[PDB]
Formats: structure tokens, sequence, C-alpha cells
């Protein structure tokens, strides 16, 4: 046993030259003919790991549950996120899309679902807010995540964390603005453009070379979607989209003003009710900010209580912030 | 009660809900009978083997 | 409070010292112990035979010189700053109470109160062959509880040394019996406090409640593995030797 | 603090110690019981006057009669009347720490209540506050079953005593031991 | 034993100061096969006795 | 014994508790 | 050829706590010991040289202090042949230094013959041992003989290591594990703590058995196997406590 | 004091306090409003009987309602209330039972206890066999002779 | 003693360091070495496993190549990448004639601080910087108690990834940890706004660090007592996504000191340069035309050559309004 111990050095397993044997890597990028664990045998070991290797005796001495955060740079990572849906209110038959999209499909298929719209404004909060009650191991993306300028590693965890989340299988994948990555290279597009080559290309090949089976759905923001490919919209694998509205009917508004000036100190003053009729045709967010923009606006008064006025304030001046 | 949505039980006689409360233990022959299910079966099915 | 980290270093070199020195139970050998003596942990580093002379055929006479230590420490520190003075040992396997004398003289050398090193040459009883102490006051001294630190580079030549449960009871009587002597000892040697300082705790026993049930209970469970411990005895080893026998047994062609 | 040192007179020692053995019952206490009387306070001080009272106050931390001193009572004593409390504080945990210290051996504890608590000399519904009184004794821990009339009882017992738990020591301490030996017989052996 | 030794055996092995893989280049009739260590650069370097 | 050589590896300081220092080398 | 080095185990672990810390320098100074008739390389002790600044080095052997302690050490009753060199040679196998040849091969003149003590204080720590002696001549041999009047002998040439002490310290030293009583039973008797674990532990063996057993439907990881080796630690490790009550 | 009364406290006292204080003690319209010393009183009637409790709490295994009464000076009910209140409160453990008119005063006794209890009673050794042992040696040699 | 300390602490040698790469167990540690590769590693003492997390800068072992300490991060040049300042120079009122940021932004920044009932997501400065601009971002961090951290913007994306957020997200870890912290990000069209094409120039660098504070600020990292100012001359040069609230709770104008704003900024900003009553003070504030609360110093400092030039360290009427007529000269 005390054979193995802890002052031990990274590598990735290669490959078994035979039992308790094989080339690996170091993180040194040594590879060389070294033993392994004779704790594991076969179905014990592990064809390619990130692996634990004395320094002189220099040999396997276990493998690495699989490595995540390189670069890449990283993942989106919210495990059990903390937004409850119905906190932009209305978006019941939305979030019952994402839910029909993801969290009925996590269930019982698209392998990827499209949120369109604006994040931030909410959509951004449907993703956590499903991802909270998913609870499937969350993974958010930027399309900005993976811009180095790299022609290299790239794709990798874009790989193995979309493999480390179906190690995680239930998980989830999201990106934030995958148009981002979503634009390619069109021709000789020299620095920048070759990793989401690799990267874009690599989801294309992922989404279109992975199986059905739905652990984890590939969601992924967008306001825009015209960077993106039909490579990616190829059915069985994006096959969800949802289209952030904003826009509103007045029921989602009452509960968007239900929403926020439930937890927002008030003026009597503060009338939702009038702002049902105040408010038609604009964007949950500005209307949730609206809510908090007078949550601020009577705090930047120093009222206590946040006035209709100080709605008023926030509506009448983001009406048209022109 | 019924639905053990509480831990009690109903005095007749007396007339009263009488104590009772929450556990029982922890799931553990539980655990093992599966094995002591599991064991003969492929072993017997071994023990024939040999024979 | 500090109590002490021992280095075996020192413990082995001691008694060579003892042995070097052929101190015999007429003497203690003397010394330095080295390490640094701030933390509620003491450590020890190292140690060093003070050359020396003891007398008890009159108590506080005795020869010793500092003067070693001085240019002792000054290597120490050359070899060393980390060296700095814990406090100092002696043979033993006891006190005498020019110890204290003796104690003092490191008070001028040591950051703390210094630390007293008992040794047993002949390693006699048990755990430890060794005590240290801390002068106090009425004059009081103690002994903080030591022991080894890792010094595993000790620890590995030490492997090269050495080469389940009854044990643990042994002890069981040992302490009981000096103890109920001890009393009667000191009964009828001073025929102190401390012992009743004991007698209280000695209610903490038949002290066993129902709770046992839960020992009973718990130990069920402890069995349930029993058809499994050897269950796969049961069915590994028997069934083991029908497929090599036969095979074999049998293989017997020509 | 002068026990090492420091020559004194008998003026000087007395009346302190006097003030000292005074200061007990003004202390009065965390019982004492048993104390410092030991130490030469005593002979030295009582001896006489209130030396009589206060060494027969030893004897109150021990006999606890009301009129083995209530009798006794001058001003001085009784200018602090709570003392007649105190004594009902003795007489409780004076007959307490012996019950403690011996009635149950066995795992001392029970304790409880009633009669035991009167076993103080001390009344029912003293114990209903005196034994009640805990902690709000400064001292008892447990807790009641009033129903039974039992006591839970925990430590905070300490004295200073001897003769005792010496022989009862080493008999369940040998008791195991020995029969240890019966399995401590071939276990590692065999 | 048959583990025992086995097992310790394996410590021996345990104890490495490596295998290289190495990209051997060519041979000459030196019978040093001129070889470019995998990261390193090249060695002419005697071969295994048995190969 | 000590000094010195020609040249060291020059490294740089983060902190400056009140006795500590970290610096990364030319070495890197 | 065959020849028979003793060490104070002292003076060892003196050297390995000395190199232990001694990362990155070789740590240098005296071996205490001599030699008995041939072949005995006895060590008593060893020291540091203090820091070099300089470095291992021919040079940086300073013998005052050495006298100064050899002196307090004559005092001490402390006295040897200084018997050669040792020193911390991080992931060093091979060879020290032509120089701590050199070094040492300015001292073994001192001798008959000295030692350079290799020591990785890295591979030292494995909990096995790393190290050696080298001191590169010979008499003839065990008498090695001919590239010596052949001239140019250069090689690592070992020396045989051994080392003593007594039973005495070995106690001591395995006196490293009132006490047992108060160390033993009593003592760890702590295990109802995790009753739950000292369960869900046992628990968890069940599934992972099954599963085992099933394969039986090759090699490791084999259907009957880690089933006793995993059904059979809960099993002790739950019987111990039952000693307690 | 009653501050202190709380570590002692009885509630055969309160309306022995309640006569014991009120120059401004209970009898306050001073600086505050009771109109009524309710206000104190009222409002320190469960404030005592509330603390009561506390000592109460810690001084039972079990209790009748009775004793409780007795010592609360309070009906049933008031009690069953308080008791409910803590109850209510989880503030404090109990036994309702009236059927008992009794107070176990809830051990929760399944913390398996003899877990810890015999780790501790191990614990009593180790700090018994352990404290007491390393004196005792050392003790008469302390002193030797 | 002191050199005998040297002497010692020449004893003392250096000790390796690592930020863990992660934790695999509390013990095990894939720390990339701050100096190198990956290494698996285990803690030491000290240690707290807890403390222990993947980025935690570690001292490291030479041999035992595990912790020999746990360290304080700087993952980031806090006073060059990011530049950081505990509060500001001045408080609100010296540049005052700016007055209009003065106070409104003080209780949509500083009140809603200390009065937590949302909290201010951005702060957006705009206007010509200097009139008391530059001034009025540490006018606000002066007030708050935060440590006001100064943020340029080129220098935030390397051309790699997440170095802008590795540079951001320290603005985000130290600051956060070193809350109050008012964070300010300089006139950032570089590394944020709206780019280039909105496509690759290094642009998706850019639109990271774009949407690393969208993804720091509309994304759930909040400003609990480390305030972000931004920093615009003109704000219609940035995302309007980041004008949104969420990221923007604030877009500040910040108009040139009027004449009076000069009058008030100029009887600040100069008057307090040692002057004479002689010193002319609204005919420079007469002649000063569009000043900013620096070019209001140039009454002053402009004046100080007159005034170092007329033998004055008091600036003095001839001193004044060579000045000022000096300062409206270049311009209005």
């Amino acid at each position: 046993k005390r054979i193995q111990s802890v002052p031990l050095v990274i590598g990735q397993f290669l490959e078994p030259i035979d039992q308790n044997t094989g080339i690996v890597s170091s993180t040194t990028g040594m590879s060389y003919v070294v033993r392994i664990l004779s704790t594991l045998d076969r179905e014990l070991l592990k064809p390619s790991m990130s692996v634990a290797l004395h320094r002189h005796s220099n040999a396997l001495v276990d493998i690495l549950p699989p490595d995540s955060d390189s670069s890449i740079s990283v993942m989106g990572e919210n495990e059990k996120p903390d937004v409850t849906y119905a906190d932009v209110g209305g978006l019941d038959m939305q979030k019952q899309e994402i839910r029909e999209a993801v969290e009925l499909p996590l269930v019982q298929p698209p392998r990827g679902v499209l949120l369109y719209g604006p994040p931030g404004t909410g959509k951004t909060m449907l993703v956590k807010a499903v991802a909270n009650s998913t609870k499937a191991a969350f993974i958010r993306v930027n399309g900005s995540e993976f811009v180095h300028k790299y022609l290299g590693e790239g794709p990798r965890m874009v790989r193995d964390v979309f493999r480390l989340a179906r190690e995680n299988a239930p998980s989830i994948i999201f990106i934030d603005e995958v148009d981002s990555i979503a634009t390619k290279r069109f021709d000789a597009q020299t620095g920048s453009d070759r990793e989401v080559q690799r990267i874009l290309i690599e989801l294309l090949t992922q989404m279109d070379g992975f199986d059905q089976s739905t652990n984890v759905k590939v969601i992924m923001a967008t306001n825009r979607a015209d960077t993106l490919d039909p490579a990616l919209l190829r059915p069985g694998r994006l096959d969800r989209k949802i289209e952030f509205p904003s826009l509103r009917d007045r029921r989602e508004r009452r509960l968007i003003f239900g929403t926020i000036a439930s937890k927002m100190s008030l003026a009597p003053e503060a009338d939702l009710d009038s702002l049902i009729i105040r408010n038609d045709s604009l964007s949950g967010a500005v209307i949730a900010a609206i809510m908090q923009e007078a949550g601020l606006r009577a705090v930047r008064k120093n009222r206590y209580v946040i006035l209709q006025s100080d709605l008023e304030e926030a509506y009448a001046t983001q009406v048209k912030t022109d | 009660i019924l639905d053990k949505i509480f831990y009690g039980v109903l005095d007749q006689g007396n007339g009263w809900l009488y104590v009772y409360e929450t556990p029982n233990q922890d799931a553990t022959y539980d655990s093992a009978l599966e094995l002591v299910g599991q064991l003969n079966k492929v072993v017997d099915q071994l023990f024939e083997k040999a024979s | 409070h500090e109590k002490v980290t021992i280095a075996p270093l020192v413990l082995l070199s001691a008694l060579d010292h003892y042995e070097r020195t052929q101190t015999k139970e007429n003497k203690r050998c003397v010394g330095v112990i080295l390490g640094d003596a701030n933390s509620s942990t003491i450590r020890v580093t190292n140690s060093f035979a003070l050359p020396f002379e003891e007398d008890e055929k009159n108590s506080d006479v005795w020869f010793l010189d500092h003067n070693y230590i001085e240019n002792m420490n000054e290597m120490c520190k050359k070899i060393n700053a980390k060296e700095k003075l814990i406090g100092w040992y002696h043979s033993g396997p006891k006190l005498r109470a020019s110890d204290l004398k003796i104690n003092e003289l490191f008070k001028k050398y040591t950051q703390n109160n210094p630390l007293l090193l008992i040794v047993d040459v002949k390693q006699q009883g048990v755990g430890l062959p060794t005590d240290a102490y801390v002068a106090i006051e009425e004059k009081t001294f103690l002994h903080l509880p030591c022991t080894i630190e890792a010094e595993e580079a000790e620890e590995i030549g030490v492997e090269h040394l050495l080469r389940i449960r009854l044990t643990n009871q042994l002890k069981s009587l040992k302490g009981l019996q000096s103890k109920l002597k001890d009393v009667v000892e000191y009964l009828d040697k001073v025929i102190h406090t401390i012992l009743g300082k004991l007698q209280d705790v000695f209610n903490l026993n038949n002290l066993q409640k129902a709770l046992t049930v839960k020992t009973n209970d718990e130990l069920m469970v402890i069995y349930i593995s029993n058809l499994v411990r050897s269950i796969i005895a049961f069915d590994d080893l028997i069934e083991n030797k029908i497929q090599n026998k036969k095979i074999q047994e049998q293989r017997v062609k020509d | 603090t002068l026990e090492p040192s420091t020559s004194i007179t008998l003026a000087e020692r007395q009346q302190l110690a006097y003030d000292l053995s005074i200061s007990a019952l003004l202390g009065d206490k965390i019982y004492n019981f048993g104390e410092l009387l030991h130490h030469p306070i005593m002979e030295t001080i009582v001896n006489d006057s209130n030396y009589d009272w206060l060494f027969q106050l030893l004897n109150a931390l021990t006999v606890g009669d009301f009129d083995k001193f209530d009798s006794l009572i001058k001003v001085q004593i009784s200018k602090i009347p709570i003392l007649a409390q105190h004594e009902s504080f003795l007489r409780q945990k004076i007959c307490l720490m012996t019950l403690i210290e011996t009635v149950f051996v066995k795992n001392i504890r029970m304790l409880s209540f009633e009669d035991i608590s009167k076993a103080t000399h001390l009344p029912k519904d003293n114990v209903e506050h005196l034994v009640m009184r805990a902690i709000s004794l400064g001292l008892l821990k447990g807790s009641i079953d009033q129903v039974n009339e039992l006591v839970t009882i925990s430590w905070v017992q300490p004295r200073i005593i001897s003769g005792d738990q010496i022989t009862k020591m080493k008999d369940r301490l040998v008791e195991w031991n020995d029969q240890v030996e019966k399995l401590g017989k071939k276990m590692e052996a065999r | 034993n048959d583990k025992v030794r086995f097992i310790k055996d394996e410590l021996r092995l345990l104890q490495e100061p490596g295998s290289y893989v190495g990209e051997v280049i060519k041979i000459v009739s030196d019978k040093k096969v001129l070889v470019k260590v995998q990261p390193e650069g090249k060695y002419i370097v005697d071969v295994a006795k048995d190969i | 014994k000590n000094n010195r050589q020609l040249p060291y590896l020059v490294a740089n300081v983060v902190e400056v508790v009140g006795k500590a220092a970290v610096v990364k080398t030319s070495s890197r | 050829t065959k020849e028979t080095v003793y060490i104070s185990s002292i003076a060892l672990l003196k050297m390995l706590k000395h190199g232990r810390a001694g990362v990155p320098m070789e740590v240098m100074g005296l071996m205490l010991g001599e030699f008995v008739d041939d072949y005995t390389v006895n060590v008593v002790d060893v020291f540091a040289m203090p820091q070099s600044g300089t470095g291992v080095s021919v040079e940086a052997v300073d013998d005052v202090f050495q006298a100064k302690m050899m002196d307090m050490l004559k005092q001490t009753g402390r006295d040897q042949m200084v018997v050669g060199w040792y020193h911390s040679h991080p992931g060093f196998g091979c060879w020290l230094s032509s120089v701590d040849v050199n070094t040492q091969k300015s001292f073994e003149q001192l001798n008959s013959r000295a030692v350079a003590v290799v020591v990785d204080p890295i591979q030292s720590v494995k909990g096995k041992v790393v190290i050696d002696a080298f001191r590169l001549i010979d008499t003839g041999a065990l008498i090695n003989i001919q590239a010596l009047i052949h001239g140019l002998n250069r090689h690592y040439y070992s020396l045989n290591i051994d080392y003593h002490k007594t039973a005495k310290e070995t106690k001591m030293l395995m006196n490293l594990h009132y006490e047992e009583k108060e160390e033993s039973n009593l003592a760890a008797t702590k295990s109802m703590v995790k009753i739950a674990e000292q369960y869900s532990k046992r628990i968890e063996e069940e599934k992972e058995l099954t599963e085992e057993e099933l394969k039986t439907r090759v090699g490791r990881q084999d259907p009957k196997k880690h089933l006793s080796e995993t059904a059979d630690e809960t099993l002790e490790n739950n019987i111990v406590s039952v000693l307690t009550a | 004091s009653l501050v202190k009364l709380f570590t002692t406290n009885e509630l055969m006292r309160w309306p022995i306090v309640q006569k014991t204080y009120e120059p401004v003690l209970n009898e306050d319209d001073l600086a505050f409003g009771g109109e009524a010393n309710k206000h104190h009183w009222e409002d320190l009637q469960k404030r005592v009987i509330e603390h009561n409790l506390r000592v109460i709490s810690e001084y039972y295994s079990r209790i009748t309602l009775l004793r409780l009464n007795e010592l609360l000076d309070l009906t049933e009910s008031q009690t069953e209330t308080y008791i409910s209140d803590l109850v209510n409160q989880g503030i404090i453990y109990a036994k309702v039972n009236r059927p008992a008119k009794i107070v176990n005063f809830e051990k929760p006794k399944n913390s398996s206890q003899l877990l810890n209890e015999w780790s501790h009673n191990v614990d009593e050794l180790l700090e018994h066999i352990e404290t007491i042992g390393h004196l005792i040696t050392k003790e008469e040699i302390m002193h030797g002779l | 003693d002191k050199t005998e300390n040297d002497i010692k602490a020449l004893q003392s040698i250096g000790q390796l360091i690592g930020e863990v790469m992660k934790e695999l167990s509390e013990e095990k540690y894939i720390v990339k070495a701050s100096s190198g590769p990956r290494y698996i590693v285990g803690v030491r003492n000290s240690v707290d496993r807890s403390k222990l997390k993947k980025g935690v800068r570690v001292t490291l072992d030479i041999t035992t190549l595990t912790i020999m300490r746990i360290l304080p991060r700087e993952t980031d040049p806090l006073v060059y990448n990011m530049t950081s300042f505990e509060q500001g120079e001045i408080t609100f009122d010296g540049i005052g004639g700016l007055t209009e940021q003065i106070r409104e932004l003080r209780e949509v920044i500083e009140l809603p601080l200390k009065n937590p009932e949302k909290p201010p997501k951005g702060v957006l400065l705009y206007g010509p910087p200097g009139t008391g601009k530059t001034l009025l971002a540490k006018a606000v961090a002066a007030t708050i108690g935060a440590n006001f951290i100064f943020s340029p913007a080129s220098g935030i994306v390397d051309k790699y990834i997440g170095e802008s957020a590795r540079i951001i997200r320290e603005m985000f870890a130290y600051a956060k940890e070193h809350e109050p912290c008012i964070i300010f990000m300089d006139e950032v069209d570089a590394i944020g706004g709206r780019r280039f094409s909105e496509g690759t120039s290094a642009d998706r660098e850019i639109q990271r660090t774009l949407m690393e504070l969208l993804t720091q600020m509309d994304g759930f990292d909040n400003l609990g007592q480390t305030k972000i100012i931004m920093a615009t001359n003109r704000p219609d040069t940035l995302d309007p996504a980041l004008l949104r609230p969420g990221r923007l709770d604030r877009k500040v104008e910040i108009p040139l000191p009027n004449e009076a704003g000069r009058l008030e900024i100029f009887k600040i900003h100069t008057a307090k340069v040692k002057k004479t009553g002689e010193f002319d003070f609204e005919a420079a504030v007469k002649m000063s035309d569009g000043f900013n609360g620096a070019d209001i110093r140039n009454c002053a400092t402009e004046a100080g050559f007159f005034a170092i030039r007329d033998d004055r360290d008091h600036i003095n009427p001839d001193d004044l309004m060579k000045a000022v007529r000096k300062v409206a000269e270049v311009k209005k």
C-alpha cells in the first residue's frame, strides 16, 4: 500500500502497453513505459485518464477522476441555481415552453433547445430558474469563453466538459450568446477565428455526433441566432426554439409587477394595476427594471416607501428612455 | 397519522392520542438480504455448473 | 500548555551520552535539548550532552559549564537558527532537587522557563523512557506530556527496525494496581489534595444504562456481515476445487 | 500566599484567620464542609469565643443542626441570618455530598427524590426547593422526575476527603481485570 | 507466498529510473541504434542485447 | 559563505505577514 | 571490496534531519566513526557543517567548528575518527561530485580511507532510504586492483553500507507506536459515533457485490474477489468495539 | 437580582415578587406606560413564568402538570398554554399528558448517547485514567520519599 | 542581533508557491505549480482543507511537494492591471458646480450601500473628464468608504481568453474580498462597448470582457459593498445591453462647470491655491469660459506661472487674469 503516497505529479493516461504497463502523459509531457495500479486490472483500468505518477518510480499511482477546468476557460457551473422561476412574472407558458423543451425531455428527443431573445432580461433568469428547477448539473458557456488565440486546446473540455456533463448526466449544457462562437471562418480569417472552427464545429460534431438519450440539454442564450448555423439547428440536435418575448400581455406584467413590488418596500401610491394600463408592450426586464428602477428611485430619493411616482419616475422615465 | 403525516396513536379506551414519534431504523439487513438473496443463486448455478 | 515534541534523534544519542559518559545510577548524563519553544506545542529538534559532574553525596554539589552551550549554540545557530534553546535534558530516570538550581541556569539561556528532560536510560517500563519538566511553584515543576514527530526521515531508518487486541486489555490492571496502593502509599506514606482531585472523577463503572441495548442492537448488524464475511468463503473456495480437480483428476487422458 | 513565608503575630494570626474563618461563613460558599481548618489556622483560632462557634460551625459544616448553632447564635452571626438558610443549604449539601460520595456507590447518581432527599433531614417541600434548586443551589446537575419522585442528577460534587472508594476502587478494577484474563487468556495467545 | 513474493516482486519494478519510449531514427553497423528520444533529440545508442 | 553569484536569477516580490515575501524568479 | 560500513542511526537520522531540511544543499560535515581492522566503517556520529553559502566544497569544510565541538565533544567524551563524507544529493543516484570525490579525495587522505555518502533527501523520504557512500580506489580490492595500477580509476564505486544500534533504542524507538490503558482501548473505543457509517460502510459493502457476483455470467474486478476484502474489513473493526462494552 | 432570580426562578415568587417590588418596581407608569403594571406584571407574568420554565426546564426529567401548577401557580391551560407556547415555540421540551397531568420533560434520548456517552465513558477514563494516572506515579515520586 | 537575525534569516530558505489548480479531495490537490506544471499534492499542516480550494494561493514544498503554507492571493497587478485606491481624493464638493452629480450619485451610490434597501448595478460617468469628472469618481469613492479601484480599458484584454475575466474577476475577487471597493472602469470602449464590427478583431476577446462584465453584472455577481464606477466621455459608445439595469443603474452626464459652476469650483479649485484678495475672483470666473475643474485650477495654476513669474506663491490679479485669459485663449 504505502508504495502509494501523495506528493505525486500529473499526466494524462495515453494507453496501456499491457497490464501494469502503458504509455501516459506527464505534466512535463513525459511519456514513458511505466507501471500503473496493480490495483486496477482491465475493466478497472481506464484507457485515457489524468493520472497519478511517482516522480522517480515515475509510474502510474492512480487515475485522476476527470479533470475539468482547463483552458478552454472552464464552463458555467451553477450547482443548484438560486433562481426560482416566476421571478419574472408571466413566463409560465414560456417557462413551460422551456419545461416542454428541457425539463420534460430531460425526464423524457431534443438534444438542444434555443432560447431566443435578449438574455439577462429574465431570459437569463429563465436559464437559472429552470437550471435550478431542473437540478441537473448546470453548465453555462459563453460564446466568449473560447476566444483564446490558440489553434489548440479549445474544444477539448468543450468535448470533455460535455462528456463531464454526460459524466454528470443528467447535467445541463448552456451557452451565453453562442452566436459569439457560432461565427466561424467563411474564408481564411487568420487569427482568433480558427478556434470557433474547432469549437463551433465541435458542438456541431458533438450535437450531430452524439446519441439521443437526454440527460443533458445543450442550451444557448440567443438574442442573435444569425451567426449560428443550421448544423446546430439540425433537428434531433437543436430541436427547441424558445423565444424570450417582450412585448408583454398584461397578466405577465400583472405577474411581473406582482413579482418585484412583492419584495420591494412600497409607498401606498405605488400601484401596479395603475401600471397594468400604463405598462403595455414593453420588455419584462425593463419592466422588472422599472419595478426596481423605482426600487432604486425612492432609495435614490431616500424614500423607504416606493411611490407610484417612484414607479412613474421609473415608468415615465423609462416609457421612453429617450 | 393514518398517513403517517404524524407520529402518534389513538387511545380508544383512553380516548387519547397516545404518544409516538418518527423513526424506525437503518436499512441494513435490507441492504444485506439482497446479497443474502444474491449469492447462492449464481452460486447454486455455479454449484450446479460444477456438478 | 506548551507540551512538547520529542526528537528520537535526541533520545538515541542521549543514551549514547549516558553510554559515552558511562553514566550510572550514581549519575545522570545531562545536556541541552533543542528545538523552538514558543508554541503551546514545543518541538525538540536536538539536544547536547553537557559535560558535567554530579554529586549527590552533597546534593547541591555537582559541576557543569554553560560555555559549551555558548560555543555550542553558535555552531548550533551556524548549523541552524531553529535550534533555539527549548530546555535541556539529563539522564534521570528521576529528579533531584539540585535539578531546580540546574533548571534555573538555563532560565538565563532559554526563552520560557526552560525544559527539563528526564530519560530512563534503561528505558525500563513503558511509553517514554522519559519525562520533561518545567519548574514552577511551594515550588512547582511539572510534566506536560510529550511525544515524537515526523521525522519520517527518522521514521524510515526507523522502519528498518522492528522486523491485534489482547495487549490493549493488558494494561487494565496497571494503574489500578498502584492506584489503590498509591492511596495506601500516600495514606500510609503520610500515615495530598490531588488524590481527592482524582477521587471525584472516579464515578466517571456501573454507569451503564439500557443504552446498553443500543450496543446489543448495534452488535447485531456487526454480525450481519457474518453470513457475508465467510459467505464468500462459503461460496468461493468450495466451488473452486471442483473446477480444478474435475479438470484435473479427470485430466488423465493418455 | 503567606503559607511559605511571612512571620506574623497571633492577634494578626487568629483575628485574620478568625476574620478568614468568619469570611468562610461570609463565604458559605460552595461548601465547605471541610477546609484549611486542617491548615494551622485552628489552634491558633479555635479555641474559643466565636472560634468555638467557628469550630462548631465546622461541626455545623457536618452536623447541620440548627440549634446546635441557632442556640449559639449571637448578633455577629445572626447579623447575617442567612446561615439559617446556609445551614439548610448545608444540611442539604452536607447530607448530599456523602450521599453523592457514598450511598449509591455503584455509579452514584439517583438520590431520587423525597425520602432520599428528606434523608437530608430537611423536608420534602424544601426538597421541593433546596433539593429542587440544583445549580439553583449553585451545584446539582441532572433534573427531576417529579411524578416518580425522582431526581436526575449529575456531578459538580467534589470533595477533599479520603478513606472509602479506596476500597471499592480496585475491586471492579480488578474485577474486569480478572475476568479479562479468562478472555485475556488465549485471544492473542491462541 | 504466491502473492507475497509476487506482490513484493512488483515493488522492485515499482522502483524505476524509467523506461524511455523513444523514436528510433535508424541504426548504423555500430550496433548503436540512432534514436530520437521522443521529447529530446536524437541519440545514437546501443540497443537491448536481446533486440 | 553566502555571497554572491554573477548573477542570480531575479524575481519579483508580492507580499512584504509583515515579515512575509513571495517572489517569482527570472526562471519564472 | 565487500566492505562493512556501520552507522549510528542517530548520525544517520541526524544527517537525514540535517539532510531532509538541507534541500537544496548537499549537507556537509564530519563523519564520526573508525575502522575496526579492515572493511569496518564505524559511525558513531557525523554533523552538519554549518550552512555553506559557498555550497558544498573541499573549501566549505571548516575544521574549526568540529574541533570546537570535538573539544566539547571530547568534553562530551564524544570522540571518533572522521570517516568520510555525507551529503544530500537531490534526485541523485548517479554520483555526487568528482569535486565531492576530490573533496573527499583530499580528505580520505586524512584517513586510511573515507566515504562520500550519497543521499537523496528527496528520495530518502520515501519510507525507504536512498543513499550510498563512494570511496573510489582500493588497496587492491577485497584483495579493484587493475585500474588503479593501470591508473584512471573513476566510477560511482559505492562502498557497502551497514549500521547497528541496539535493542536498547529499539524499544525507545518502538516506543513510538498510564499509557496503553490511557492510550488504547479506550482511546479509540470511539466507534459508535460512526455506527451509522459503521452501518453505512457495511451497508455499502452489500451493493458492491451483487454487482461483483453478477459478472460470473476475462480478468480482475472478478465476481468473487473484492467481496470478502470488502465485507471482511468491516467485520473486525466492528468486533473490536465489543471489547469496550 | 431578578435577572439573578432567573437562574433559580420559581414562580411561587410571582405575586410575592409582585408584592415584593413595586415602589417604581412593578409599579411603573414611570418611563414605561404600564397603566396598570400588567404591561409589566402581565407582560412580566409570563416573563417570569417564561423564564421560570427555563430553570423548570433544566430541573425536570418529568413532572406532574400539578407540580407545575403547584410551582407555576397556574391553571393547567395557562400552564398548557405556556407549555404549548414554548412547545409551539419549541423553546423547550416537555410532555403534554393531561391524561397523566404530567410533563415528562422530554429528554431527547435518541442521540444514541452512549455513542458519545460511552465515548465519554471512554473520555471519562481518557480524562480519568489518563488524568488521574499521569500524576499518580509522578505524585509520590514528585515528593519521592 | 539585527545582523544576527539576518545571520539567522540565512538559515531560513525559500518556499515554493502554488495556487491550487484544484482540490480533488480535501487533501488531494491538483495545484499546477505557480512556477510550472500540474501536480498531485496534499495538504500539509496549519492547512484548512476548507480554505484550500482551486486557485487558492499556497506555499508549496520543494520536496514533500505539498503545502508549505496557505497564502493570501494576489492574482492580478491590483495596482496596475487592476488599480486600487481606498476611497477617493476629494469628497463631492470641491468640484462643486458639477453639483448635479455630486448629490444624485451619492444617493444612488453611497446611500444604497448604507441603504441596501436593488443594490446599484452600475454607475456610468460621461461628459468631459477632469471637469471634476476625473475627481467625481473619487468624490464618489471618498465619501463611501469603499476602495476605489481604477480599471483601464485596453490592457485588460490580453490576446488570450479570460485574461480579461482574470483581470476583471480579481477586480471581482480582490475587491469583493476587499469590499467596500469602488471599481472604476476607465473610458472603456476598448475591452467593452460596441467593439469593431462586433465581429472578430479580437472583438471576441472584447465581447468576452463585454460579456464578462455582463456575466458579472447581468450575471449574479452583485456589488455588495464593492461598487463599480463606469467611465466614458460619451455614454453611447457602449453596449446598450450594458446600458440596461442589471448592469448600469446610472448614466452620468458630467458637463462643464457653469460660470457659477466655475465660480464655485473657482473659489474652490483656484482660490485654495495661495492667492491675494487682489487676485481677481469673478473677473477670472468671468474670463473663465467653459473651464473644467482643472481648467479652473488653471486659472490658479496658469497664474501659478505668473505667480512664480510675478514672484508670487500667492496668485495675484496680475497673475490671475493673465491665466484665465490664457485658460480661455486656447479654448472657449
